[PDB]
């Protein structure tokens, strides 16, 4: 009921205390011109007056009209080509094509002995701690146990407990939030979207959805662009689990629905115990997810967590928890109860100062419109 | 809780428990329970109410219409008239006199409704109402609360004192609690108890024993504490149960031969009586309210159950105390909680009333307990 | 009731506990500044107000950018070109990490478990239900059919009693909830409060009404996200709805929510109803309002606790049974009593009103 | 039968028992009222009527709007913004508790249970058939087919009373039923009793007939609750209707109704259609009404009790045989007799028609 089995725990025996992690190491085409004759498979970079450039590959051994000095007729005939098919037009794809062979072609035997790409270290943490008070009195204590035959203290500390827990969940979460890069952004942003927020409402994120099923279907799909992103950047995989926030969980919820327990158990039996400290289910089979139970706006985070505890991206590393307390204040005599943690958090370094915004093994969305 | 129930009996020994009522609670609040009349003589049934409506209400006009054999009610009380004209040769104006002489001089006869059975079952005649009527209410449990047992060099004291201390300083500490118990007790009991007052204020103002008025043996302040005492039996089925009074007031100026301090400590008389008066009653003594004044009502029950009284004490206990070591100092402070509050019935029509009051609302209940006078005095001080 | 808290009060007055709850500054994005992948900048537009922006590119923001007006347009581009994103109060979770991790340390920064935990005291209230019947009726009862007569109006009058008392549960319900689809669960273009089935924003541009009933639901989860928000105590474990309303939900997630199908298909072999047919979702168990009086919903939190409820229901002296004869005409006189008293989370009858964050109370048009 | 009480007669005259039921100012808003949260008001729109409105959000009515119009202005805005909630009867009752638990009492308020249980006195009413055959067909059926004449004609007869009678106790049903889709259950665009499937508001906005048809079940819903509020028993539990419109029901759901596939999988072996189709919805048991007139359902209400049904069939002589010979032509003759009568909740045959609260027949159309 604590969260962290999406973090390397690797806990301390003593503060500093040390955590490790799996850190990762981490084109001149020929001119399309006017009179060019293509070659089938040769590929040629053209720069249009309009919208830049385009790198095309011929799959036509065509001649680029040698009549078309101004550049806007040449322009209009590449796209006539382009049109065609001609010339077909694909970006990165050409220049790795052509990267390659300028490799091949220039290789070398030479001592082109690289490193495998993870330097691998570890980071030095306190065992920083947080705490409790349970700030009850004497006269509900007492008839606590005088009405109702009730615990008093023991009820207190149940809660007292369930609450430091929670709240110490909910400081990994807001860390993660905190180093999590923005997602539906860069290679996971679509042309017409509003930058980093997914709205149910906006037919370019829902992708020409009708209604909220499928709008809520637009949402995993983008969950899954954003696991990928993740997983180009760590070098380690694809995202494995999601942070969200309730109503984010409730439409992922309602979509493909075997993916979470609705506690219909719970519910039947007339709420046995809420147990609202764990993982809703395992979303389109992929994704473990928990809910935010603090969320401040409305959004999801999506993470990848290696079977490796060295290789989460956020370390959590319990040296003391539940240190019970007990007191009274003096000054009226009250009880006092409490409790303490020591746990630390560990952060894979990707240069808190190298963590704002930049943690490539988590991506977080903003939602709207549910 | 042993430790607190034993703290309990050594504390609540040291209050005036016998001038409320005491009742118990066992919840945060206390239900209190008490026993009104609002009018006292005869039957209270329908069927004496109607024949008291069918005969007369014996105004002067027609005092002098009835014969032999006819019935009158004054006042609610039924009288039969003997022989004619009762009342002719009467000649007070006063008709409540006029007819305490004719009760007297047999012209008229204090009449009884008891019958034959069958005169009430033949007929299926009415029956008695009740006359009291139980009422309950609850109010909060209240507390006050000590950091009085003050140890660090204290309980390097306390250890030189360490062959008695330990208890010591919790009974101690019990004892400023319970008087100020005490002293919360007297002054609900204080404020509800009704202002006595005869023809003006106890014969036309507060009795006033100053130099300037009559500093001259304290007597007359002893008949007017009688006095209220008979006040109380003319308002209630019951006798004074107990009396309250500060020593200017009559703790000490009574003790010029109608005062007694407790020849015998043990008969009739609580421990914390200060004495008893030569019309009896228990005698307390407050000493703290600029007041100076004297209180006498009643405490009664039934069974075992405190059911009468003008303020009605409940504590609640499942006395506590603490040691909290506060830097140096392993202080001990004592927690001590209680319902005490006056039948709000007494300034209600009904329950609609009631239930939008409460009984330890005092600034409500002030001077309405029915159950207890208060006699305000002037001193020559 | 069986989602209050009992706290059974062998008392009248009586009370009952609750656990109640106790109850940007991001330096600057301006012109010629430059941004620096991962930090956070705030600025403020013409139209549209603050906003606070988050950087994936280190770009210098226009130093041409002398009017704010081209100032806007420049912070919009660099957004449109991917350089920015914008979150609002998520931010604020990042500026106060950032200040309490820089500023940590042991001192004395206890937090409280935020809880106030408290009292309510509470009288027994009553409730009476006469049998009403004469003696002819009960002898031809038994005499007809071997029916146990007076004691079968018992059973049905003890029903009915507790039936009622359990009506008023919900009345209060209903007048302590807070009013739902407000707030946090509005649709900019909804209707506050009222859910109509032909409103297409509600419905969220439902094809028909299998998606339109799906889009009830859905509604419901919000609601019940706002009350696990609001108490801090998680999500509504509960539907309260009317017949309207429970048929319409019904509808989906199969049988889930039960009509005791056995009964209909032994042919009335009983009805049952008394109680929460089911479980909604697979998460809420849904109780029947059977005294609706327009058409409506109810979502509402109840945990493992019995001073986590929101609301309490104590049965001192339940289903007392009363018995007489009246001899003007020689007939029976059988009834029934109660005193249970009832009390909600203070959340401060006054303080009742629309106050109560445990539930949520939804008016449904369009069926 | 299954589907109303029996309680069987020892004789005429005769008698069933029936469990027959017994049968505020919110201040009003105005300009510079600070409405607070939770609180309600009156507000009559100059257009389109009167709500109530309770406040989420404490705020002032705009104190210019001394003119009505710009009063309506304010509230909407103020309504738009959330800040203000309508609901009509939710809200009725919500002031109505209030001011009897705030300025409640004691006393002594003993009411009666809503139930009075009552009886009827009925006659066993007789019905019987004759076969009315003759001898040269009881010769050659035997003769020609192997078959034994009178024998198949007396399962046909006996089949024939007991569809009979069937029958009539459904046209008592009917008779008896309320109109449904009136009331309580109509739409606001309806057409008063009468379902029509070509009509897009009765059907929904439905399209085709998967849609078009669990629109009517919605209407079939919407009459059970009607029902259930009525008799203050609970839910329809059974239907009666057409083959028309059985037919519709049975294709949505899936496995409501059964297609007795083994009946025509081996080529109408034995099609039994004299007991009910199946249980629509998994709620209501199913019977086509194979003497329908015109084309509709009635939705009925049945409890366990069999004096909890609102009409209750009383047998008291079956299938008794007659037989003999006609001399005129001597022809044999073949015959049943039964003695039942019928018994119908008061109500109050005349305080029956129209008035059986215990169903709700609609009219269809469109099909």
């Amino acid at each position: 009921l604590i969260a962290f089995d999406i973090c390397g725990v690797q806990p301390m025996n003593s503060p500093t205390g040390q955590v490790f992690a799996l850190r990762a190491v981490y084109k001149k085409f020929p001119a399309l011109a006017a009179s060019t004759q293509t070659t089938v498979g040769d590929i040629y970079t053209h720069f249009f007056q309009e919208t830049g450039t385009v790198y095309l590959q011929a799959s036509v051994q065509v001649t680029i009209d040698a009549g078309a000095t101004d550049a806007a007729k040449l322009d209009a005939e590449i796209k006539k080509q382009m049109e065609a098919g001609a010339l077909v037009e694909i970006a990165e794809g050409m220049a790795t094509s052509i990267a390659e062979l300028q490799e091949g072609f220039n290789g070398s035997t030479d001592n082109p002995w690289n490193e495998m790409g993870f330097r691998i270290d570890k980071q030095v943490i306190e065992a920083k701690s947080r705490q409790l008070k349970a700030a009850y009195s004497i006269e509900l204590a007492q008839d606590l146990r005088a009405v109702h035959g009730m615990d008093a203290d023991a009820e207190l500390s149940g809660i007292l407990a369930t609450e430091i827990m929670l709240e110490i969940n909910r400081e990994v979460v807001d860390w993660i939030n905190y180093s999590a890069q923005v997602g539906k952004s860069g290679m996971t942003l679509t042309p017409g979207s509003k930058a980093g927020v997914f709205d149910f409402q906006d037919p370019i994120d829902i992708r020409g959805a009708r209604w909220a099923g499928e709008s809520f279907k637009a949402l995993l799909f983008q969950i899954d662009k954003e696991a990928v992103e993740i997983a180009r950047q760590t070098g380690r995989g694809e995202g494995n689990f999601i942070i969200a926030s309730r109503n984010v969980v409730n439409v992922l919820a309602s979509v493909d629905t075997g993916i979470s327990y609705a506690a219909q158990g719970l519910a039947t039996g007339f709420s046995t115990d809420t147990t609202k400290s764990v993982f809703a289910g395992v979303l389109g089979g992929k994704y473990r997810v928990y809910i935010d139970q603090y969320a401040k706006q409305d959004y999801f985070t999506v993470g990848y967590k290696g079977p490796n505890e060295m290789d989460a991206g956020i370390y959590y590393a319990p040296y003391v928890a539940l240190t019970p307390l007990r007191g009274s204040d003096p000054k009226n005599f009250q009880p006092v109860m409490g409790f303490k943690t020591r746990y630390g958090i560990g952060i894979n370094p990707f240069a808190i100062l190298n963590s704002l915004g930049k943690n490539a093994y988590f991506r977080r969305v903003y939602v709207k419109g549910i | 809780r042993p430790n607190l129930v034993a703290l309990t009996r050594a504390t609540t020994k040291l209050i005036y428990s016998d001038i409320v009522a005491t009742q118990r609670t066992n919840q945060p609040v206390a239900a209190f329970y008490g026993i009104k009349y609002l009018n006292g003589a005869t039957y209270a049934g329908e069927a004496g109410y109607v024949d008291r409506e069918q005969i007369t209400e014996l105004t002067e006009e027609s005092k002098l219409t009835l014969n032999k054999g006819d019935l009158f009610k004054y006042n609610n009380i039924v009288y039969k008239v003997l022989e004619d004209t009762p009342f002719a040769t009467i000649e007070e104006s006063d008709l409540e006199l006029a007819l305490q002489i004719a009760i007297v001089l047999l012209k008229v006869r204090l009449f009884s409704d008891a019958a034959s059975t069958s005169k009430f079952e033949s007929s299926d005649s009415e029956i008695a109402d009740a006359r009291f009527q139980i009422n309950k209410w609850q109010t909060a449990v209240k507390s006050r609360k000590l950091k009085t047992g003050i140890t660090v060099e204290l309980a390097q004291d306390l250890e030189a004192n360490g062959f008695d201390a330990p208890n010591f300083l919790e009974d101690l500490l019990a004892t400023e609690m319970a008087d100020e118990i005490n002293k919360d007790i007297l002054q609900s009991l204080i404020t509800v108890s009704k202002r006595y007052k005869v023809t003006g204020i106890t014969d036309s103002g507060f009795i006033d024993l100053s130099y300037a008025s009559a500093p001259e043996a304290g007597r007359s302040l002893y008949r007017m504490v009688c006095e209220m005492v008979s006040h109380i039996q003319k308002e209630s089925t019951y006798t004074a149960t107990f009396c309250v009074a500060s020593a200017r007031a009559a703790a000490i100026l009574a003790a010029s031969g109608w005062l007694k301090h407790k020849p015998e400590d043990d008969k009739y008389l609580s421990q914390n009586a200060y004495g008893f008066l030569a019309n009896g009653l228990p005698l307390y003594c407050d000493t703290n309210s600029p007041l100076d004044y004297v209180i006498v009502g009643v405490v009664e029950n039934i069974g075992e159950k405190e059911i009468v009284g003008s303020i009605f004490y409940a504590p609640y206990t499942e006395f506590k105390v603490v040691v909290d070591p506060e830097s140096l100092q392993p202080s001990i402070g004592l927690l001590v909680r209680y319902a005490l509050s006056a039948n709000p019935y007494t300034v209600a029509k009904d329950e609609k009333e009631a239930r939008i009051i409460d009984g330890g609302d005092m600034d409500k209940m002030a001077g309405r307990s029915d159950l207890s006078v208060l006699l305000g005095v002037k001193l020559p001080k």
